[PDB]
Order: C-alpha cells, then sequence, then structure tokens
C-alpha cells in the first residue's frame, strides 16, 4: 500500500517500513541519551528506483523533509551561521535535519555534501544534536530525525565484484551510522523492462490495500507503543550478535564493514520496530528473527 | 571610570598596574532610577622610574661587580632548567643597544629581534611569560589571537563625535618596551606583513580614513614558533 | 493586640488581604514559626543550619523551598504566588528578626535580609506568559544574552531643597518612574531639587536579557525574550550564555515608547527577580549541607573509593576502565601552582579519545557533559577558532568594538568537549594551543589587547586516518595530529573494537541489559549513584587541595629518562617536562579522588601507571610485549607487597608464641607502620595469610 508505484525491492520496502515505525529511545540513568531512530542508505544506479523511495515516504509522512546532498541555502543538512543586517549579529539558520526534528530526513545525493555538513552529519546522526559554536552562538540543537539516505555509486553502475566499501565513497564512521543498507542494480532483464513500463503507465492511466490516510493513523496510533524486550528475545539477540561478529570476523583481516556496537542496536531498534508495527506489548523472539534476517542480508550484500 | 584631578593628571598611562585610592560616587551628569557610578581618584600608586639614590647605589654597584652578566643570565627564568645561552640571548633583548641619530637624520633601531623556533614543551612560551614580567614595559600576545589592526594600530569611529580615531596596538602599546608573540607561526601572512615597518623601522605608518600620521614603536619583537 | 486568626477566608482581595494589619502580623508569626519549628525528613532543624551557614559566610539572604513552605504552612503557600511583593516583605521582615534571635550581632553585618523562593512549581515556558501572569510569581527558564553593568539605584532618596540647606524626607524609589517631591515642606519652592548623595540610599541594580535556549523550541524560528531586574544581592548571579532557571514576580507599567511604536496601549513588561539557579550548575558547594558533607567524607574512608569513583563514570558503558580512569583524574584534576610567584604551571589534566568507530567515544563526552558542573560540548567543523578561544564585534547598542566570551572563556574552570577532533580544520584546531598549556587566551585585534583566563581541561575524541585503527602503526603514525598538539594532551587513550567472542557475548549481553533496564516504563564494585558522585566531585574540587612533599623523585626521573629513550626509537612523543607534569597532576588528582590534603607514594604509583599504560598503548603490537616487559619490570607496576607483610606477621606470631610458650593486631600494623609498607589492608583481602590459617576482626583484634 505504501509503495504501490516500486515494482519489486520487497526488503527494502519492508526496511523502510520499519524505519517508519522506529525504535525506542532511551535515557541512561546518567542522563546520557541511546538512540531510537534508525537510518536506512539506498545505493543504487542514477537509472533505478532509489529516488521513488524518498518521493514515496515524503510524500506519505507528515513533518518529513527532502533534500539534496547539495545545499539550496547557506544551511545545509545542518545548521550554519550568518550576520543579518537587522542587527549585523551572527545567528543560526537551521538546516534540513533540524526541520525534520521528531520525523523523517530524505536526503537524495547523499554521496555529494560539503565538507562542513558531511563532518556535522557524524554528531547529528548518532547523538542526535548538532552542537554549533562559533563567533555570537554557541547552542546544542536538537536532531531527533531518523535519515533516509540515497547513494549514487562510484562510476554510476554498481560493481558486484567490488564490494559496497568499494563502490561508495562514504567513511566507515559514516557507514557505521546507517542501521540498514539496500542496494538496487538495474538488472538488463526483458520481463523487469516490461513490468516497469507496464506499472508506470498503468498507473498514469488509472489516476483520474490501505489508503494513505489510514496508514498515517495507524502509524501514529502505533509509534505510542514501547515494546519491552523479553528475557528470550534477549537471548536471541545477544547470541546472533555473538554469531554475526564471529562471522565477520572469519574474514575481518580483508577490507570489510568490521562490524560494531552499533549494528546490535541496530538490531535492537529493527526488533523494537517490528514489535510496534504489530502493537506488541513487548519484542519477540519471531520480532528479532526477522530483524536479524534483514540486518543480515543487509551484511552479506554489504560484503559481496 | 576613573577622575583625575590637578597633578593626578598624566601620572598614569595605558598598560600600567596601579592601586588607586578614591571615592566612589555618582557622575551626577535600562532604567528610571539609576545613576552611573565612578571613582574621584585622590591617591595613585603604580604597583608595577624615579629612582632614590640608594637604589641608584645598588644599580652602580651590580653594573660594578665582575660577574654581573652571568648573574643577570641567571636571574632570568631562574625555574626554566638550561637554556643559558638563549637567556643570554634575552638578557641582551632586555637591556637593548642604543639608538643613534646619524648626520643627515636617519635613525637606527637599538632594539633586539629574538626569534626562538624550535620542538615543543622547551620552554620558549614560558620564556616569553617571563619576559612580559620582567621587561620594565612588556606586552604578551598570542599570534593566532592577533590582527595586523590590533597589532599596529586600529582606525575606529569615535561613537560620542563620529570622527576617525587612532587605537594603539600591541606594538603601540609596547612602545619602549618587549612584544613578546608566542605562537607566531599560526599568524596570517598578511598579518606578519604587516609587522615589518614596525620591526625594523620601529614607526606604525598610516594612511586610511583621512588621518595620516607616523607613530612610534621603538620596541622589540621577541618571537616563539614551532617547526 | 491583634488577635491571631484563620486566614484563608476574607471578602477582600488577596493583595489588600495581606496588606492590612492583622494579617500581616499573623502571616509574620507563622512564617516566623515555620523557620523556627521546620525539619528535614530526618528531623535536622533546616533553617537553624541554613541561617548559620548564611551568617558564617554573611550572604546576607536566605533561601527558602516551597515545596516544603507547601508543607508546613498552607495559607502562605497559597498567597504567596498571588501576592508576591507582600507576602515577600512580610518574609524577609520575620526572617530577619529570626536572624537577630540566632546571631544578636549580626545587624552590625546587614540590616536587611532577602527571603528568595527556590523550586516554585508553577514554571512556565518563556513565550508563553500571557496578561494571565501580571502581578504573580513565575519561574521560567532561558539563555542570558545581555547584561548591564552593576548600577547604583536609588532606592530611599533625600532631596536637598532647591534654595535652601533642608533635606526633604526619604522617598522610596520604585521601577515605574522617578520619584519626586514636589515642593519642600519647610519652603514651598518647587520643580528642581538636588539629591543628597551621601544620606540617600542606593541598591544595587543589574538588567539582563534573557531568551528561549536554542534548543528548546526554536526549530529555525526566532526565540522570544523577556527583561528580567536584578536587584541587591542577586546581581553577578549570571552572566551572558548561563542557562540559567529564574524565579520573579511578572510585572507590567506604562510605556509611551511602546504605544507609539504599536499604535495600541501596549505596556512593557518586566520580571522582578526574586531567585536565579543555574540549570547546568545543579549541585554547589555553596549548597552542601552537613550531610552531605558527612557522607562524602564517609565514603572516602573505604579503601575502594578510587574503584568505586572509576566504576561510576558513565556505568552504562561496559569495560573501557582506562577511559574512566583517564576521565575520572581529568574530571577531578590536579593542582595549580605558582612556585616563586613568577612561573605559573596548569593543574587542568588533558585527555584525547583515539579510536575507531562505534565505541563510545562521544557517548563518554556527553556522559562528562551532563556530570560536571560549567561543562561545553562542540564538534569538528561547527567549532571554530573565533568561537572556541574568543571574539571581538561591534557592540549591539554601543557600535564600538568589545570582546566577548570563546568556548574556553566560557568553561574557565569546566570541561571543554571537543567531539570528532581529528575532523576540525587546523586553523581552529591550533587555536587551542595557549589555552590548553598556558591557560589563558591573548588577543590583540581592532584596539583590544588583553588576555583572558582559560583554566580549562580539554577532553577530546576523534577518528584514526581512514576511521578504523590499525594495531600494524603507532599512534603517531595513524592519528594525523602533530606534536605541539598531541604533547598538551596529558593522557591518550586507545580504543579498538577488535574481535573476541567472549568478550563480544558480555559486551552484548551488558548492551542489551542497559536498554532492558533504561525502557521508559569489568566493574565488579558497584558504582555511586549519580547525585552523590555530583556531590562528592563538587566538594572536592573546592574543600581539597592536594600538596607535594616527596613524591621519590629519582625513581619518577630514571622513569621518565628512559621512558624518552624508549620513545625515540617509536611513534608517541613524551615532550620533556609536560610528560612529568603529568604525572604530578594524575598524582594530585588521585589524592583529590581520595580526599587527601598531601599525596601518597600509592597516587604517585597510579600516576606512572596511567602513563605507562597509555605508552605501551601507542607501540605497534609487534612492539608492544618487549616495552611492557621493559617498564613492567623496573618502573614500578606495584601490584601488591604481600610477602613481607606475610612473614612480619609470621615472625611476630612465632616470637609470641615463644614467648607464651616459655593484641597481636596491634603487633602487626606497628611493624607495618614502621616499614614503608602501610596500606595493610591489602594483605588482609589477599590469600597469603588466609593459608597460613591468620584471619582479622576489627572488634577483637586478634589474629
Ligand atoms: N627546561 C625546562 N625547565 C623547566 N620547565 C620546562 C622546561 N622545558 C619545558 N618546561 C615546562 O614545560 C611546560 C610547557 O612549556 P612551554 O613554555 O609551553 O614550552 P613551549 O616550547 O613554548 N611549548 P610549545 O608552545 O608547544 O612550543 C611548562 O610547564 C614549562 O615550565
Ligand atoms: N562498551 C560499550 N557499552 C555500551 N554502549 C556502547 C559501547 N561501545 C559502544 N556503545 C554504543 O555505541 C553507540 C555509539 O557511541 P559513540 O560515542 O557515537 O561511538 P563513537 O566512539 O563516537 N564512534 P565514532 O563517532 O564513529 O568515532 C552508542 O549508542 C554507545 O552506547
Ligand atoms: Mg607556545
Ligand atoms: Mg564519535
Ligand atoms: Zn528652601
Amino acid at each position: 500500500s505504501l509503495f504501490p508505484t516500486i515494482h519489486g525491492n520487497d526488503e527494502v520496502k519492508r526496511g523502510v517500513l520499519l524505519m517508519l515505525f522506529g525504535g525506542v529511545p532511551k535515557t541512561t540513568g546518567e542522563g546520557t541519551s541511546l538512540r531510537g531512530d534508525i537510518n536506512v542508505c539506498i545505493v543504487g544506479d542514477p537509472s533505478t528506483a532509489k529516488s521513488q523511495f524518498l518521493k514515496h515516504v515524503e510524500e506519505f509522512s507528515p513533518r518529513a523533509v527532502y533534500t539534496s546532498g547539495k545545499a539550496s541555502s547557506a544551511a545545509g543538512l545542518t545548521a550554519a551561521v550568518v550576520r543579518d543586517e537587522e542587527s549585523h549579529e551572527f545567528v543560526i539558520e537551521a538546516g534540513a535535519l533540524m526541520l525534520a526534528d521528531n520525523g523523517v530526513c530524505c536526503i537524495d545525493e547523499f554521496d555529494k555534501m560539503d565538507v562542513r555538513d558531511q563532518v556535522a552529519i557524524h554528531e547529528a546522526m548518532e547523538q542526535q544534536t548538532i552542537s554549533i559554536t562559533k563567533a555570537g552562538v554557541k547552542a546544542t540543537l536538537n536532531a531527533r530525525t531518523s535519515i533516509l539516505a540515497a547513494a549514487n555509486p562510484i562510476s554510476g553502475h554498481y560493481d558486484r565484484s567490488k564490494s559496497l566499501k568499494q563502490n561508495i565513497n562514504l567513511s566507515a564512521p559514516i557507514m557505521s551510522r546507517f542501521d540498514l543498507f539496500f542496494i538496487l542494480v538495474d538488472e538488463c532483464n526483458e520481463v523487469t523492462d516490461y513490468a516497469i513500463a507496464r506499472r508506470i503507465v498503468d498507473l498514469h492511466s488509472r489516476i483520474e490495500v490501505y489508503s494513505l490516510d489510514d496508514i498515517r493513523r495507524y502509524l501514529l496510533f502505533a509509534r505510542q507503543f514501547k515494546p519491552k524486550i523479553s528475557k528470550e528475545s534477549e537471548d536471541f539477540i545477544v547470541e546472533q550478535y555473538k554469531h554475526l561478529r564471529q562471522r565477520d570476523g572469519s574474514g575481518v583481516t580483508k577490507s570489510s564493514w568490521r562490524i560494531t556496537v552499533r549494528q546490535l542496536e541496530s538490531m535492537i531498534r529493527l526488533s523494537e520496530a517490528m514489535a510496534r508495527m504489530h502493537c506488541c506489548d513487548e519484542v519477540q523472539p519471531k520480532h528479532v528473527k526477522e530483524a536479524f534476517r534483514l540486518l543480515n542480508k543487509s551484511i552479506i550484500r554489504v560484503e559481496t | 571610570q576613573l577622575y583625575c584631578d590637578r597633578y593626578l593628571c598624566d601620572k598614569v598611562v595605558p598598560g600600567n598596574r596601579v592601586t588607586i585610592m578614591g571615592i566612589y560616587s555618582i557622575k551626577k551628569f535600562v532604567g528610571v532610577g539609576i545613576r552611573s557610578s565612578y571613582i574621584r581618584v585622590l591617591g595613585i600608586q603604580v604597583d608595577t622610574g624615579a629612582v632614590s639614590p640608594q637604589e641608584e647605589e645598588e644599580f652602580r654597584r651590580l653594573a660594578a661587580l665582575p660577574n654581573v652578566y652571568e648573574v643577570i643570565s641567571k636571574s632570568i627564568a631562574p625555574s626554566i632548567f638550561g637554556g643559558t645561552d638563549m637567556k643570554k640571548a634575552i638578557a641582551c633583548l632586555l637591556f637593548g643597544g642604543s639608538r643613534k641619530r646619524l648626520p643627515d637624520g636617519l635613525t637606527r633601531r637599538g632594539d633586539i629581534n629574538l626569534l626562538m623556533l624550535g620542538d615543543p614543551g622547551t620552554a620558549k612560551s614560558q620564556l616569553l611569560k617571563f619576559v612580559e614580567k620582567c621587561s620594565p614595559i612588556g606586552v604578551y600576545t598570542s599570534g593566532k589571537g592577533s590582527s595586523a589592526a590590533g597589532l599596529t594600530a586600529s582606525v575606529m569611529r569615535d561613537p560620542s563625535s563620529r570622527n576617525f580615531i587612532m587605537e594603539g596596538g600591541a606594538m603601540v602599546l609596547a612602545d619602549g618596551g618587549v612584544v613578546c608573540i608566542d605562537e607566531f607561526d599560526k599568524m596570517r601572512e598578511d598579518d606578519r606583513v604587516a609587522i615589518h615597518e614596525a620591526m625594523e623601522q620601529q614607526t606604525i605608518s598610516i594612511a586610511k580614513a583621512g588621518i595620516t600620521t607616523t607613530l612610534n614603536s621603538r620596541c622589540s619583537v621577541l618571537a616563539a614558533a614551532n617547526s | 493586640e491583634s488577635i491571631e486568626n484563620l486566614e484563608d477566608l476574607k471578602g477582600h482581595s488577596v493583595r489588600e488581604w495581606v496588606s492590612m494589619a492583622g494579617p500581616r502580623l499573623e502571616i509574620h508569626h507563622r512564617f516566623k514559626n515555620f523557620l523556627r519549628t521546620h525539619v528535614d525528613s530526618h528531623g535536622h532543624n533546616v533553617f537553624k543550619e541554613r541561617i548559620s551557614d548564611m551568617c558564617k559566610e554573611n550572604r546576607e539572604s536566605l533561601v527558602v523551598n516551597y515545596e516544603d513552605l507547601a508543607a508546613r504552612e498552607h495559607v502562605l503557600a497559597y498567597f504567596l504566588p498571588e501576592a508576591p511583593a507582600e507576602l515577600l516583605q512580610i518574609f524577609d521582615e520575620a526572617a530577619l528578626e529570626v536572624v537577630l534571635a540566632m546571631y544578636p550581632k549580626y545587624d552590625r553585618i546587614t540590616n536587611h535580609i532577602h527571603v528568595r523562593i527556590s523550586h516554585l512549581p508553577l514554571v512556565e515556558e518563556l513565550r508563553s506568559l500571557r496578561q494571565l501572569h501580571l502581578n504573580q510569581l513565575i519561574r521560567t527558564s532561558g539563555v542570558v544574552t545581555s547584561c548591564t553593568g552593576v548600577l547604583p539605584q536609588l532606592s530611599m532618596v533625600k532631596y536637598n531643597c532647591n534654595k535652601c540647606n533642608f533635606v526633604l524626607g526619604p522617598f522610596c524609589q520604585s521601577q515605574n518612574q522617578e520619584v519626586k517631591p514636589g515642593s519642600c515642606p519647610e519652603c514651598q519652592s518647587a520643580g528642581p531639587f538636588e539629591v543628597n548623595m551621601e544620606e540617600t540610599i542606593y541598591q544595587n541594580y543589574q538588567r539582563i536579557r534573557i531568551q528561549e535556549s536554542p534548543g528548546k523550541v526554536a526549530a529555525g524560528r526566532l526565540p522570544r525574550s523577556k527583561d528580567a531586574i536584578l536587584l541587591a544581592d542577586l546581581v553577578d548571579s549570571c552572566k551572558p550564555g548561563d542557562e540559567i532557571e529564574l524565579t520573579g514576580i511578572y510585572h507590567n507599567n506604562y510605556d509611551g515608547s511602546l504605544n507609539t511604536a504599536n499604535g495600541f496601549p501596549v505596556f512593557a513588561t518586566v520580571i522582578l527577580a526574586n531567585h536565579v539557579a543555574k540549570k547546568d550548575n545543579k549541585v554547589a558547594v555553596g549548597e552542601l549541607t552537613d550531610e552531605d558533607v558527612k557522607m562524602i567524607t564517609s565514603l572516602s574512608k573505604d579503601q575502594q573509593i578510587g574503584e568505586k569513583i572509576f566504576a561510576s563514570i558513565a556505568p552504562s558503558i561496559y569495560g573501557h576502565e582506562d577511559i574512566k580512569r583517564g576521565l575520572a583524574l581529568a574530571l577531578f584534576g590536579g593542582e595549580p601552582k605558582n612556585p616563586g610567584g613568577k612561573h605559573k604551571v596548569r593543574g587542568d589534566i588533558n585527555v584525547l579519545l583515539c579510536g575507531d568507530p562505534g565505541t563510545a567515544k562521544s557517548q563518554f563526552l556527553k556522559y562528562i557533559e551532563k556530570v560536571s558542573s560549567r561543562a561545553i560540548f562542540t564538534t569538528g567543523q561547527g567549532a571554530s577558532a573565533v568561537g572556541l578561544t574568543a571574539y571581538v564585534q561591534r557592540h549591539p547598542v554601543s557600535r564600538e568594538w568589545t570582546l566577548e566570551a570563546g568556548a574556553l572563556v566560557l568553561a574557565d574552570r569546566g570541561v571543554c568537549l571537543i567531539d570528532e577532533f581529528d575532523k576540525m580544520n587546523d586553523q581552529d584546531r591550533t587555536s587551542i594551543h595557549e589555552a590548553m598549556e598556558q591557560q589563558s587566551i591573548s588577543i590583540s585585534k581592532a584596539g583590544i589587547v588583553t588576555s583572558l583566563q582559560a583554566r580549562c581541561t580539554v577532553i577530546a575524541a576523534a577518528n584514526p586516518i581512514g576511521g578504523r585503527y590499525d594495531p600494524s602503526l603507532t599512534f603517531s603514525e595513524n592519528v594525523d595530529l602533530t606534536e605541539p598538539i598531541i604533547s598538551r594532551f596529558d593522557i591518550l587513550c586507545v580504543v579498538r573494537d577488535t574481535v573476541d567472542p567472549v568478550q563480544d557475548e558480555m559486551l552484548a549481553r551488558f548492551v542489551v541489559g542497559s536498554h532492558v533496564r533504561h525502557h521508559p516504563s569489568t566493574y565488579g564494585v558497584e558504582p555511586l549513584p549519580q547525585e552523590v558522585l555530583k556531590k562528592y566531585i563538587i566538594y572536592a574540587k573546592e574543600r581539597v587541595h592536594p600538596k607535594l612533599n616527596q613524591m621519590d623523585q629519582d625513581k619518577v626521573a630514571k622513569m621518565y629518562s628512559d621512558l624518552r629513550k624508549e620513545s625515540m626509537a617509536t611513534g608517541s612523543i613524551p615532550i620533556t617536562v609536560r610528560h612529568i607534569e603529568s604525572m604530578i597532576r594524575m598524582a594530585e588528582a588521585h589524592a583529590r579522588i581520595h580526599l587527601r590534603d598531601y599525596v601518597i607514594e600509592d597516587d604517585v604509583n597510579m600516576a606512572i601507571r596511567v602513563m605507562l599504560e597509555s605508552f605501551i598503548d601507542t607501540q605497534k603490537f609487534s612492539v608492544m610485549r618487549s616495552m611492557r616487559k621493559t617498564f613492567a619490570r623496573y618502573l614500578s607496576f606495584r601490584r601488591d607487597n604481600n610477602e613481607l607483610l606475610l612473614f612480619i606477621l609470621k615472625q611476630l606470631v612465632a616470637e609470641q608464641v615463644t614467648y607464651q610458650r616459655n593484641v597481636p593486631e596491634k603487633d602487626l600494623v606497628d611493624k607495618a607502620r614502621q616499614i614503608n609498607i602501610h596500606n595493610l589492608s591489602a594483605f588482609y583481602d589477599s590469600e597469603l595469610f588466609r593459608m597460613n590459617k591468620f584471619s582479622h576482626d576489627l572488634k577483637r583484634k586478634m589474629i
């Protein structure tokens, strides 16, 4: 219902739906936050439907923002400092992530940021804040935002022989921020081309399971649930993450993602998002299984 | 704000450290029942040039004893181990040479300019912080914290009169003394260029905003930098 | 005399009611009784202690908590937000004559005492203030944007007659208009008059502008702001940039300028302040109670206090015990000093957390921001040289150049947190050299030539080149920072996300445990509660100043010399004195953690351990074995010394048993205080005396 124009890519549709549902944000005993929002990146050739996903998400959801990696203002994805002649004094112009605070920020052309935005994205993605300290303004600005990135691989075509790290220019600290990576590659299949053309044409002619208003109401209702983690699901999460780390250890010496604790917390958030989708009181092992399935396929298709 | 009267006028200059004895009182020509306050000075004490004869006798004795050079070198930065030749160079900088005016009117600077390039953690900044304290006139500046106008001189509009007036930079504030430029390599090139006249000619020639003068900058530049 | 009453029932308005003599006297008596009879939950007479702590320091200002004023006296809490000026005046009088009962000579110190109300529950967002709140007590929060200087304002003014010697009697000055006499009663001359500047009574005045905090609601919108007036002792309670919490009376008056600006009868508003707190300085030494000091000093008696404090830093982070140790030493800090009155050296300790992604470095910085007072946080390109140090600007109303505080000046006695430090620009990153060592920021700009104080501990986080740390290279070979900036960091920390399945299981189980524990709804020692830790830190940084008298000079010198020798062959940089002074600062910090007034050998051993373990961490992975053996064997990895105490105990027991056949714990500790083995507690928690069948009891003292 949310992606009728999209042909195939069921795993990507599921991942972005879980991004909409999101995980539970938490605060430690020492007043330090734990991130609840997940972040999803979609790498693909310019000929594929990566922009279509972002456009559908931003058309659907309220409070969301669409932006390019390049800035259409002095402020970009993050804030910038500008004088105003009403006082000849410095103030902060807000960026896309702040405008998307408590919402979704769809970022097309994610690979082509400026250095200022690319560095400030490190704090915004994980700490959910932007800490500006310049002349005339000191401010820790809030960016409690889920990011839906779309990226272009180097040389346009996604080279399957190369790893995903070799395909894109995103640095390893940036890649660790994302909870899910998805790959869209333009296959030369005749039936797929005919299906894409048919879907576009018959949808365009049609205009004259659930409606988007119903999905909006259900999503807003579902996001009020805060699923707990059952003991069996705790054991499932820790077992699967131990398995993931030792599997990565089997090929850690070669160039690889080199998995971190952020992916454990991504697994936790994805299981919580599954429980939120079904409005469950607590996370169950089946939710953990689905979350690990999506995450693990992301690991494998990043490595290969 | 201070108010100095009669013979207290010109008893102190900018950059001096003083103890002021006076009467805290209102000026008597946002909010309503507010009056600005100032101190009517009746005693100035420079906390640190008129020497007593006893002090002059002590200084003559110090100049007369044979190892005064080594005594001064040991006295400079006594907490700093080693670096004795650099301390001797700092002694030469502190005492300085003799200014000379030649028959054609050209003047030669007596001040000694001393650069300390080298490795970090080597007490260069501490030697600068000693010289600022020890020189009769001494101004400490960070190179990265400085600007061309702020070093040499600034031209600014007087708010109460609309005229453009002159403001002394560090090299004017240190006239007749030492400028300690710490982390000297961190300055931008255009700002290091500004001090070229003041280092050699010991003047700051200004032509800005219709005011055109040649301030004096008879001072020694002690600089510290890293590789 | 005027008779006592039930207060809450009346036909008047509240202001009129509390203005009348009868209920005014009743309110006075009630507040007097409340001060002289209120008790803590444990039964401690609260306001006797608070008045004694006020009169000791001559603070002439008594802070009262609404949340127990409402508990004790209901009607006073009822009238207070409704008629605050009148009730606060009555409270001031009652508090004054309570204080002059407790300390009868205190009128020599001050003739008037102000009651300051705290924890007012009717908090208001700053933009949500309306006409409904006028002339009522409110509480708001915001960042101070502007402050006037402290100015003298007329309070009780006597006017000299314009034509003769007579002084016209006192007029009580208002905040609305300048009170005036009109004409003199001795001779009815009129119009202008002279203030008697000597007999007129003035009061301190300071007008501040506060606006909404940038991260609170201003999500691209412009923030709203209000003016506030601080009087008497409330001046200098805050500065620009302070996230204050302000209680005050929301007061309004006619303003012709606003009327002509809006074209309507619009009245200006201002907050007459009654209490100023700060939302970062949640605890202060001026607010610590005797019970807080008692429980702090009881905690210091525990021999596990170092481990408890280390375990108490960022308790939701598994592992990283070396990081927690270094951060504790930096959080407590060393002792600044100036030997000879001519040579300054800093007391503050700087830390750098380098390592690969997903290792809680930024999380550590955020924890330090939360726990420590006067802390600030900045990141990478978000920071600038000028904003970090200090900035020169046209003043908004004067339009003359004015210097203003940057990051390291606003944190002049706190912690500046710089996340993603490797990603700053060089011109931004080199600006902190003077602040990091000489602890001043010297500015020569636009006619301003001055040096500001920046006595700030810098804690930074960074990634190596390429994001991932490679053990094949030294720290210097993959950090990309230079020697002048590396050497200014007292503690270097390296964190690596290397695979180890058992450790991964433990870490993952702890992370899942944290996630389920903190639902909205390596430690082995248990932490302190974080409130207790904040009180402990703020007590230790002010009430304790560790002195240095002996630290085994030859040991430290030998250690430093061969540390320099080994470093010459490899890739981290002990510049000559900074590492020696880092060890001195860390020993002082460990003494401060234990609340010691004097540094001991254990603190020196801890400092040496921290320095050497950090240095070993900076080596290549192949070189760590040889380096670790070199320093561990000779240079004082002083783990324990149980054998000497074992044979001392056995010797004393052998002599005692021989004497008996033809209080032993006292006999043991006598020889232990004679020989330099004084930390006997390790011997009692070690198995060496236990398998020799010895045991201890604090009561019986037999062994
Ligand atoms: N020979 C020395 N004797 C005494 N103290 C020294 C010596 N060398 C360095 N120090 C100390 O090392 C610390 C740093 O000294 P500093 O003055 O910054 O040297 P520096 O070379 O200017 N540092 P840098 O700005 O990085 O070049 C201070 O506490 C000095 O007292
Ligand atoms: N040992 C640990 N215990 C608990 N949480 C951890 C641990 N290690 C990492 N994390 C979590 O990992 C997440 C990322 O923390 P963060 O401080 O941003 O890592 P980082 O060191 O800054 N990585 P980077 O910003 O790329 O250099 C947070 O949610 C942390 O709680
Ligand atoms: Mg220096
Ligand atoms: Mg980080
Ligand atoms: Zn008269």
